């Protein structure tokens, strides 16, 4: 009633559900008692009716199969290399506490991140800004995307379920951060005049033939496998269904499925799993140094990371007896024996 | 757009010429003859840039007003006391009201002292212009760091005029027509028209009409006719102005650093584009 | 108003211009015998600023061309747009010269036919009241262009010292030095008269001619016929915001104001990308304007010949930045707006620095309407490669014995070989001076 | 962003890199000359990462090429496809070379034209601000491959030092000593500099590739012109990440991350079924994703010749398995649940192993999406068999006095033969030390 009469989900206006409706009236009317069947037996036709004339309108008023692949590119992280030029950008003038003019800074950046990598659409460019805590200690894991919405695709976005996707949207960018940082301290260590032939180096190169196959493996099995057959069975049934609420709340238990496999526990994997990327984010700092293994604090550094990493893959341990000795959740213990076996084995 | 907006700059660039008709105020007529001499050569000035017919030439009316300029008597400025008048018609009443007459005065004479500037800064250039005048190319007394600090404040000066005129004229073009007619919402105009010149104003300093830099763009404006009254005529004298324009240059800096707040103000990031350029340097 | 009269003079000079006129033509939808389109008032606002005002609307070229050699005037007559052109304005028909090749023939020829050559182009001064200033036409190679330009650069200078000047002079070619061996005097004694009895220049290598035609062109014979291309639609895009209606810097003496820093350092580089046709079938799509500055400032469209490991320790001034027709004015701003993020000027430490953009709107023709055009005018410090590359050229000739007795036969009784010498390092010394 | 120079070297290298750039427009839905399709943006959603940014839509190659030989620069400018490659890159017309046949003439040749060779090839460096790496794809075979590739492994190692290094690089063929016989001279000289002076080396062996140009391929005469075939397909295959849009390991510092264990460890194992055109008819029922990769870890798709009972005492460490196009990924994890129950793979028994499985969507083509693909990356610790093989014709070629004498008269002075000698046996030392 808002917008425009000839929008309506009935047909009022525009259709002629009301004579219909108006002889279903006459019917109802003409009973002296009640029952269950009979009253709720045309609350399907009050229903069911309206409930495929709106999914007849958004389809063509908005390409709804456009938008509803971008915003889940932009939250599940689709365009993985359309983000991490941003996210290179954007981590050396993040190395402050946060202030309030980094929100603007960052958005900016972000614009012309995107816009040097000739998106296909130049308007799907500036359809969001970013948002970012007060000062805690750092401007990463604290950041987040406001994507705001048009007409009427917000009955299937409320302002609530953009925050859940959000949430861990700038966890997906966090693991391609500390995939990226590990990618580059590898990447000082290639050739043998960068190589000491030292036995400290030795020592400090077993660990990241655990470690950054930790995060090609973790982040990969799990991300992957969240968004391929989430997506499949979606795009199966909007294009086998004609009706509204039932395709509503299927896309609600996608994104319910989504954040569950993707906080595996609550405080333990969580807090294990953030404890993995801050250790191997010291074997960042600890490997930029100029010729690394050949310095006594090279060494020392080290020894500290030594214990951390098996503090990790032991505690990583621990968690695979809670997934045999199994009553808690199968997508949980699936997942974890995938990488598991690629572990393993 | 094109008599108060001035993107048809035949028409300010002959307010350029009756910019050089003033030439510091006041010692100008008060008679009663000089409207009547001044209301006439600004119709006579679009005959000197051939454009237009009559029939938009009657919307445009001149409103000499008077100000005191020496002060205690009145000889009225062509700088910032020069203004157009849009003109109220028949059927044209919904789209120009009062207030929006009202601020076109503003924009207009706005202009007019900013062109002011630009004009007789290039008003320098012809004194010293080449057979030669000025003489001394590099030494005797200077010339080499002379022209190297009046360049660099002429840099300065028609870098920030050019991109006032960038954030004023282009995007409310961009959205004033094309949007107002494909919205066919066409019901009482003056509602929309007024929005989008206070979007006008909003774009080209706006300083909620209150804000001191108002007042910077006042002391940068009073070293210019220092500017131009040392050249015309001092060294030393030279030297020193020079350095008031860098502290008022810098005085300009650390105020926008104050209107900082997020987000906001798309002049803000183009002062900060010089900041970021005054950083690696 | 704002009139300009160009003088184009000697062999190069002339051909440069003649398709300068020519191209003016099909973009203000006129013919050089009629008026046949109406595309020419309602579509461009204004056309009285380089062309003579209309008697009949024949808007007649406020052009003279003096040559020394009757053969670059004689492909002119045939050609169907010399009739646009008047033959009492500069000559009648069977126009000739000297013999003839010598810097010392044109500086000499000057003072025999001073009553002649300050009488007809100064008709046309007076045709305005308040005439723009001149543009010498002119060239650097050979004797014709540069011997007789340098007697003008003075006489100008007195008896009309308020008007500017500023010109666009081509360089000559130094690949090898067998047809002609003046080239490294005549140069140098013009290039005196370019910096202090001149204001400005716009400098046009000729190595860095065939660098370009071989590029995209995908030539196998360099032609003389290809000079005329790259020179004439650079010469019109330089005037877009004085012919076509613009408003900041919209007259010539509005350029040149907001890029020169000081006297003797006025040579400004060059740039423009698009000149090849099948860009024309991707255009539809809506090409942006965030694409095109970001490879002015990359040296690739450049006409300079220079270091490619010199421009650290050189930085930028002034850059200009120059759109076209259809400009999306909604993200000009926000092309401006990557420019602080990737410094690929460097800036002077001493001073600020400014990227210059600006728009006007092109012709209403289909291959001018459609397709983004980028002019570019940048003042870098690194000019003195050139500089460096012709006294190094300059100095070894006469230690060889060459041209030291061959020219001073006539007109030249002192050496004024190190007159040239000196004021030549004064620019190169006070061009690193002034980035302190 | 994420741009790659690759560095075509050599008789061989030359060859295999031409069909590898004309593989790129067939999978892109682009010409050589022109764009006449739609599907390179709709379908591709990535084209600058390999071509150089487009100007008009013409995606210029990132690719040099150099050869002391001119046969095989002359059979590229008549074919249609040459006309994609700029005659300023690199060379222009009629470009030359040594005589020549000598791992002495490249290597010293290197610093004779080293002006010219760190001149041309730097211009494409600075064209993005964020430089990949550098891939030689060159060649082991010959003289002419081998001597100069040698040079260009030492001085871009500084220059360059925080760039990627890693090549595609074929070994010769070892199957008699007639016509060439300075292969186990030139071949140890550049396994040196592939270790040390290298990062990673991607094999491919010679007698491996008449190996399966028998198996399915059914010629009778083997050629040169099938050389080309089995290479070009497992470039592309091998950038399927970085090319198409992908999510983890789309770049190629991120694929070679995951797969070397420590450094002089990098030779890693190649497979690739899917090579016959009559596989097609019965693609159309549904082949699955559960048969594809029992295969590739089954001995019979390699191009390593290695020992078939050398397999129980060494243990695969990194296994790669690239899956592409379409996939059903809803049994990709199910093709994953059948790694452990067999146990092809031997695993370290000090540390932990990977099987990692990746995919991409494929060109929008007929041939493209519907066949499966299957890419393997492995890395076992059996190739010192071919180490063990080099070295063995090695040492008895220096005792029977061949080419000590013919070898030392040019820029060599001392005995660096034992220099190749040991760091090869500490290679093969340090391969079965890795099992502890």
């Amino acid at each position: 009633e808002n917008q425009n009469v000839n929008m309506s989900r009935t047909g009022s206006i525009l259709k002629n559900q009301e004579d219909t409706f108006a002889a279903e009236l006459h019917r109802l009317k003409q009973q002296p008692l009640f029952s269950l069947v009979d009253f709720e037996s045309v609350l399907d036709r009050i229903r069911s009716t309206v409930a495929e004339h709106l999914w007849k309108l958004m389809v063509e008023e908005s390409d709804l199969l456009g938008q509803l692949k971008i915003i889940k590119d932009f939250y599940l992280l689709g365009r993985g290399e359309l983000f991490q030029a941003f996210i290179d950008v954007a981590q050396n003038m993040l190395k402050t506490p946060p202030t309030a003019v980094t929100e603007h800074d960052v958005n900016v950046a972000f614009q012309l991140s995107a816009h040097k990598v000739l998106l296909d659409d130049d308007n799907l460019l500036p359809l969001l800004n970013l948002t970012i805590r007060e000062a805690p200690t750092s401007g990463w894991a604290a950041l987040g995307l406001s994507y705001k919405v048009q007409w009427p695709l917000h009955i299937l976005f409320t302002p609530a379920v953009l925050e859940k996707y959000n949430v861990v949207f700038k966890y997906l960018l966090s693991v391609r951060r500390v995939q990226s940082e590990l990618q580059h301290c590898w990447a000082l260590q290639m050739q043998r005049k960068h190589l000491e032939s030292n036995k400290t180096d030795a020592i400090k190169w077993r660990l990241q033939n655990h470690m950054a196959f930790l995060v090609d493996n973790l982040q990969y099995y799990l991300q992957v496998d969240v968004l391929e057959s989430q997506f499949s069975q979606l795009l199966q049934q909007i294009n086998s269904t004609r009706d509204f609420e039932s395709i509503r709340l299927a896309h609600d238990h996608f994104l319910s499925n989504l954040l569950a496999q993707s906080f595996i526990l609550l405080k333990p994997v969580f807090h294990c799993l953030n404890e993995i990327l801050e250790l191997c984010h010291s074997f960042c700092s600890l490997v930029s140094q100029n010729l690394g293994p050949l310095d006594e604090r090279g060494a020392g550094q080290l020894d500290i990371l030594v214990k951390g990493f098996s503090c990790q893959s032991s505690l990583l341990f621990r968690i695979l007896s809670s997934v045999r000795n199994h009553q808690i959740n199968p997508d949980l213990a699936q997942l974890l024996l995938r990488l598991d076996y690629n572990k393993y084995y | 757009r094109h008599f108060l907006l001035m993107e048809d700059g035949e028409f300010a660039q002959s307010l350029s010429d009756m910019l050089f008709e003033k030439l510091g105020s006041g010692q100008t007529p008060s008679e009663l003859l000089n409207p009547l001499v001044l209301n006439s050569i600004l119709n006579k000035a679009l005959q000197y840039s051939l454009h237009g017919d009559s029939s938009l030439a009657s919307n445009l009316t001149f409103a000499l007003k008077y100000l005191p300029e020496v002060f205690t008597p009145t000889a009225p400025d062509a700088l910032s006391c020069l203004e157009l008048k849009y003109k109220v018609d028949w059927p044209l009443n919904i789209v120009i009201t009062d207030t929006c007459m009202n601020k076109y005065s503003r924009i207009f004479s706005f202009l007019l002292q900013l062109k002011h500037m630009v004009w007789t800064l290039r008003d320098v250039w012809f004194h010293l212009k080449r057979t030669a005048l000025v003489n001394q190319a590099s030494n005797s007394v200077q010339y080499r760091q002379l022209q190297l600090y009046r360049h660099e404040m002429q840099h300065f000066v028609k870098v920030i005029q050019g991109y006032i005129a960038n954030q004023i004229l282009h995007v409310t073009w961009c959205e004033f027509r094309n949007k107002l007619s494909a919205v066919s919402n066409l019901e009482e105009i003056y509602k929309t028209h007024a929005d989008y010149l206070n979007k006008a104003l909003f774009r080209g300093l706006l300083t909620e009409k209150a804000a001191p830099l108002m007042n910077i763009i006042h002391s940068i404006f009073s070293l210019i006719l220092k500017f131009r009254l040392q050249l015309i005529s001092n060294f030393g004298l030279m030297q020193q102005s020079y350095n008031t324009f860098k502290y008022y240059s810098d005085f300009l800096f650390e105020v926008v650093s104050k209107l900082v707040n997020r987000g906001y103000q798309p002049h803000l990031e183009d002062f900060l584009l010089r900041i970021n350029f005054n950083s690696y340097y | 108003p704002r009139e300009i009269i160009t003088l184009q003079l000697g062999q190069c000079g002339n051909q440069i211009g003649f398709e300068f006129w020519k191209q003016l033509c099909a973009e203000h939808g006129i013919s050089p015998e009629g008026i046949v389109e109406e595309f020419a008032t309602e579509g461009t606002d204004r056309k009285d600023v380089f062309f003579y005002q209309a008697d009949d609307e024949h808007y007649i070229p406020r052009a003279v061309l003096l040559d020394l050699e009757p053969r670059v005037i004689h492909s002119i007559l045939n050609s169907p747009y010399a009739n646009l052109y008047n033959p009492e304005n500069i000559y009648l028909s069977e126009h000739g010269g000297g013999a003839g090749n010598n810097w010392a023939s044109g500086f000499s020829q000057g003072e025999k036919i001073h009553e002649d050559i300050f009488d007809i182009i100064d008709r046309e001064a007076d045709g305005s009241d308040s005439l723009e200033g001149f543009v010498l036409c002119h060239s650097i190679a050979g004797g014709t262009g540069s011997g007789l330009g340098s007697y003008l650069l003075e006489r100008l200078n007195d008896r009309y010292p308020k008007k500017l000047v500023q010109t666009y002079s081509v360089f000559p070619n130094q690949d090898e030095m067998s047809h002609v061996v003046v080239q490294p005097y005549n140069s140098l004694l013009t290039l005196k008269r370019l910096t202090q009895n001149a204001d400005c220049v716009v400098v046009l290598d000729n190595t860095a001619l065939n660098r370009i035609a071989t590029d995209r062109l995908h030539i196998q014979n360099p032609s003389f016929s290809q000079i005329n291309q790259l020179v004439s639609t650079i010469m019109s895009a330089s005037t877009t915001t004085l012919r076509y209606p613009g408003y900041m810097n919209n007259d010539l003496i509005g350029l040149i104001a907001s890029l020169i820093p000081t006297p003797r350092l006025h040579f400004l580089m060059t740039g423009y990308t698009p000149l090849t046709t099948d860009q024309s079938v991707a255009s539809v799509r809506k090409t942006t304007v965030l694409d095109v500055m970001r490879r002015l400032l990359q040296p690739k469209n450049v006409m300079v010949s220079t270091g490619r490991d010199r421009q650290t320790n050189h930085c930028y001034i002034a850059i200009l930045n120059i759109i076209q027709g259809e400009v999306d004015p909604t993200q000009v701003h926000k092309s401006l707006q990557r420019i602080r993020e990737r410094k690929l000027a460097n800036f002077i430490p001493w001073g600020p620095a400014s990227i210059q953009v600006a728009l006007s709107r092109k012709s209403p023709y289909l291959p001018s309407a459609h397709r983004v055009s980028g002019l570019m005018m940048a003042n870098h410090t690194n000019i003195s490669s050139l500089f460096e590359r012709t006294c190094r050229q300059y100095d070894k000739l006469r230690k060889r014995e060459a041209f030291l007795e061959q020219f001073r036969k006539e007109d030249i009784f002192k050496d004024n070989f190190d007159e040239l010498d000196n004021s030549r390092e004064i620019v190169q010394q006070l061009i690193d001076e002034y980035h302190a």
